[PDB]
């Protein structure tokens, strides 16, 4: 019912080297060429990928800064309400971005402080503005 | 075993009746299940009792007195089998010392072209049915391709050499009624390259399960594919086994083509990385600049200035953050990538090494076949492997011409006596021969039946070596065109000192090419005497035979040589070298199932020939043309037990004819 295993024997296969008189070393032929195809595009992107990774040899290490560790703070210093509103101006809704810029407010303060001084910081306008970029 | 096995060893099924039993005995068959028992017993019983000693005839007197009740009952029921069994040889064939020595007259004449195996086994069983009986041989000596060389001591067959086993084999008969020889065969056969040096085990073991596993895959092409025609002509097994290789080099292509594809697409992937990442280097080293130089603002600022310096140090951790992902993802495929060029797949399907190897068991195959594989059917050249034999295989030490030589005894045999046309008539039969030393010495034989044994290839000589008036029909002669006669020859090496190993009883060289795998491609050590035998198989075959003794004999101590040191191979006393194809009285080897041909060709070979009325008008006559040997026996074609069952056959046939078949009632 079924080949002895590892033979390959498929009813598609055996009329298609029988066609003709050559159409065996035909068919092997195309797939001797094919092989070669590929081995010299594999060759071809493994220089493109040499060249690539010698432009980006040392990674960013040089460009990394140190890491500033801070306790979330409850108060809103007048300064650190200033840098919210010019976050908003710039980021929009992505809160995680905001609470990284002032450094000591949480996502929740952050997302709270929206609704607070919502009316006294005019923020639908600063949003509104920013949603023209 | 028991009686059962009596059933077994005589092929026949011990719990059922034959299609011939079916014949003889009708009633029976179409009756109660029960009676069907009691033949079933009668049969088997009396098989067991001529076989525990063949070397005496059993008398039905003797087989009623050893058969109890109820089976001794219906004496009749006993008659007619022991009677069946008789006639169609089942017992009392061969040599044996009979109680009831021969009508002192006889009845009918029959002459029986050959004696070969066939021949006599028909002859000895019609003399011993009362009826006259005289062979006509071309040969100066009886047993045809029973050929035995002897010189000194040295002894060994031309021709054939195996039992292929005693489970079910009448040879195992004639084994106990006449001394045979019979040595095993240790079936051990280590290769060795054209070099002179053994294939390494691993490999040995490699090549030949392709070997098998590449059979069982033609069986499966032809069985579940239908492979069996192809341009308006039958396949071929050769054409099945190229088209079974070039699709397994065909796997391997695609095999690897999948795998490279797999690593491009790998590659091409981590290329759009790179790119991402330069990209992004690119986008971090701008940023860092533009955080350190509003870093680099001394306070004390306004609070967009300090916004500058926060944001910009945001959006440096971010692409820093993003450039990290990607490096742990880059990372990922760059070992994807040594995974893969380093699992790669077989790089070919089989080397020139492993081709050559694999060629020399094609040779074996062809060997036993007798034949190239191009010219054995697909569909049926295995059509009698159901019927092989059990245990192992054997040869006959003492040279395998003991046994024609035992069958000829007391028989009337004219050797060199050439049939040169077979005359059959509604009224009877003339043979006309001549002498094969004078040409013009003439006979005629006169005769109410005429066997015919010819070799096969002597019945498809063009022009004709023996003419048949009328000629045969052409259901016939399109069976003896289709059929397949093949050929195989056997070189001689008569040595004064062993240097081989004496364990290994057969050692293969494997050829230089496809074309000549065959050419000495096996060495047998099968004899108490210093004999090597050198085998010819395949294509190779036909064309040693038009290169002389001197070269045929000069490559084979090359090849030996080069196994055991060109100083520990000495010259050959005694060579002899066989010439199958070109002996007039074979013209061949033995028979194999052509492509274009099948198992009912040797059906067809064995249907008797009835000749049209001389009067006309008259009512149909009598078969008057018989015929047996080899190419007769539809299971056990191109074998001794074959052709010497093939005589049984006719022997039966012809007697019930003639002698008329009593116990059919
Ligand atoms: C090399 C070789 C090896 C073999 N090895 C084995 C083996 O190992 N085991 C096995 O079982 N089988 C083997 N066989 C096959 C076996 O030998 C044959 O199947 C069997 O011997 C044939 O017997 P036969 O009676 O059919 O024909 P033959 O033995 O050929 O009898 C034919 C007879 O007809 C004669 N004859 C031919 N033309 C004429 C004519 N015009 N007038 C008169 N007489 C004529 C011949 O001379 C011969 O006497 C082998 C065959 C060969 C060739």
């Amino acid at each position: 019912r079924k080949p002895p295993k590892g033979m390959f024997l498929s009813q598609e296969d055996v009329e298609a080297v029988s066609a003709n008189a050559t159409a065996a070393t035909t068919v092997l032929r195309q797939l001797d060429m094919e092989l070669v195809s590929v081995k010299r595009q594999i060759q071809n992107i493994k220089q493109t990928n040499s060249a690539l990774k010698e432009k980006l040899d040392g990674g960013i290490e040089p460009y990394r800064l140190p890491e500033v560790i801070q306790k979330c703070n409850a108060r809103w210093t007048t300064e650190e309400q200033l840098l919210a509103v010019q976050a908003i101006r710039k980021y929009g809704r992505d809160f995680q971005a905001i609470s990284d810029v002032i450094g000591n407010k949480s996502v929740v303060q952050v997302k709270n402080f929206f609704v607070n001084y919502r009316r006294r910081f005019n923020i639908d306008e600063v949003l509104q503005e920013w949603e023209a970029e | 075993s028991g009686v059962e096995g009596a059933a077994f060893q005589s092929r026949l099924p011990h719990d059922r009746m034959t299609s011939q039993e079916a014949a003889c005995f009708p009633d029976i068959i179409s009756g109660p299940q029960q009676t069907q028992k009691v033949f079933l017993f009668i049969r088997n019983r009396t098989l067991q009792l001529w076989l525990d000693n063949p070397k005496i005839q059993l008398t039905f007197e003797a087989t009623l007195q050893q058969l109890e009740a109820p089976y001794n009952s219906d004496t009749v029921l006993v008659h007619r089998v022991h009677s069946y069994l008789e006639r169609h040889g089942l017992i009392n064939f061969g040599i044996y010392k009979r109680i009831k020595p021969l009508p002192t007259k006889k009845t009918g004449k029959v002459i029986i072209i050959g004696s070969g195996v066939s021949g006599l086994a028909a002859a000895r069983q019609l003399q011993s049915f009362g009826m006259d009986v005289t062979l006509l041989e071309a040969r100066d000596r009886v047993g045809g391709r029973v050929a035995t060389f002897r010189k000194g001591n040295y002894v060994a067959d031309l021709g054939a050499m195996v039992v292929t086993g005693l489970g079910g084999n009448p040879m195992a008969v004639v084994s106990k009624q006449v001394n045979m020889e019979l040595a095993k065969i240790k079936q051990k056969c280590p290769l060795y390259e054209a070099n002179g040096q053994a294939v390494p085990k691993e490999k040995d073991e490699m090549v030949e399960q392709e070997f098998n596993r590449l059979l069982e895959a033609t069986s499966y092409l032809s069985h579940q594919l239908d492979f069996n025609v192809l341009n308006n002509k039958p396949v071929s097994l050769g054409q099945a086994l190229e088209v079974v290789i070039q699709l397994q080099e065909k796997h391997v292509k695609d095999e690897q083509i999948e795998h490279w594809k797999k690593i491009v697409k790998t590659q091409e992937e981590l290329k759009e990385l790179l790119n991402k990442m330069v990209n992004l280097k690119e986008k971090i080293k701008e940023l860092h600049q533009q955080y350190k130089e509003a870093s680099e603002v001394k306070p004390p600022r306004d609070i967009t200035a300090e916004f500058l310096v926060k944001s910009k140090h945001r959006d440096l951790t971010a692409l820093c953050k993003e450039y990290d992902e990607l490096a742990e993802t880059q990372g990922k495929l760059e070992e994807k990538l040594q995974e893969l060029e380093a699992n790669p797949p077989s790089d070919v399907y089989l080397s020139s090494r492993d081709r050559q190897i694999l060629d020399w068991h094609f040779a074996n195959l062809e060997f036993a076949n007798a034949t190239p594989l191009s010219t054995l059917s697909l569909k049926h050249w295995d059509q009698d492997d159901d019927f092989e034999f059990t245990g192992s295989h054997l040869t006959v030490r003492n040279g395998y011409s003991c046994v024609p030589v035992a069958l000829a005894e007391g028989l009337d045999i004219k050797l060199n006596t050439a049939v040169r046309q077979v005359r059959y008539t509604a009224s009877g039969c003339e043979v006309i021969a001549v002498n094969t030393r004078s040409t013009s010495q003439t006979f005629i034989y006169k005769c109410d039946a005429v066997l015919c044994t010819l070799p096969l290839g002597v019945l498809k000589q063009q022009p004709p070596a023996v003419q048949f008036v009328p000629p045969l029909p052409e259901w016939k002669t399109s069976a003896v065109q289709r059929m397949g006669f093949g050929n195989l020859n056997k070189v001689v090496l008569c040595f004064d000192r062993v240097f081989w190993d004496p364990s290994v009883n057969l050692f293969g060289h494997v050829g230089s090419t496809t074309a000549s795998r065959g050419e000495l491609f096996l060495f047998w050590n099968l004899y108490k005497a210093p004999i090597l035998l050198a085998l010819v198989a395949g294509e190779a075959a036909g064309i040693m035979e038009n290169i002389s003794d001197d070269v045929i004999v000069g490559r084979c101590l090359a090849i030996l040589k080069g196994i055991f040191g060109s100083s520990a191979v000495p010259q050959p006393k005694e060579t002899v070298v066989s010439r199958w194809r070109a002996d007039p009285w074979a013209r061949g080897s033995y028979s194999y199932v052509a492509a274009g041909s099948s198992g009912n060709d040797y059906d067809l070979m064995a249907q008797p020939i009835t000749p049209g009325p001389s009067i006309p008008g008259a009512p149909q006559p009598i078969p008057r043309l018989f015929f047996a040997g080899e190419h007769t026996i539809r299971n056990y074609p191109a074998t001794v037990h074959g052709a010497l069952l093939s005589g049984l056959r006719e022997a039966g046939r012809i007697a019930d004819q003639f002698l008329g078949a009593m116990y059919t009632l």
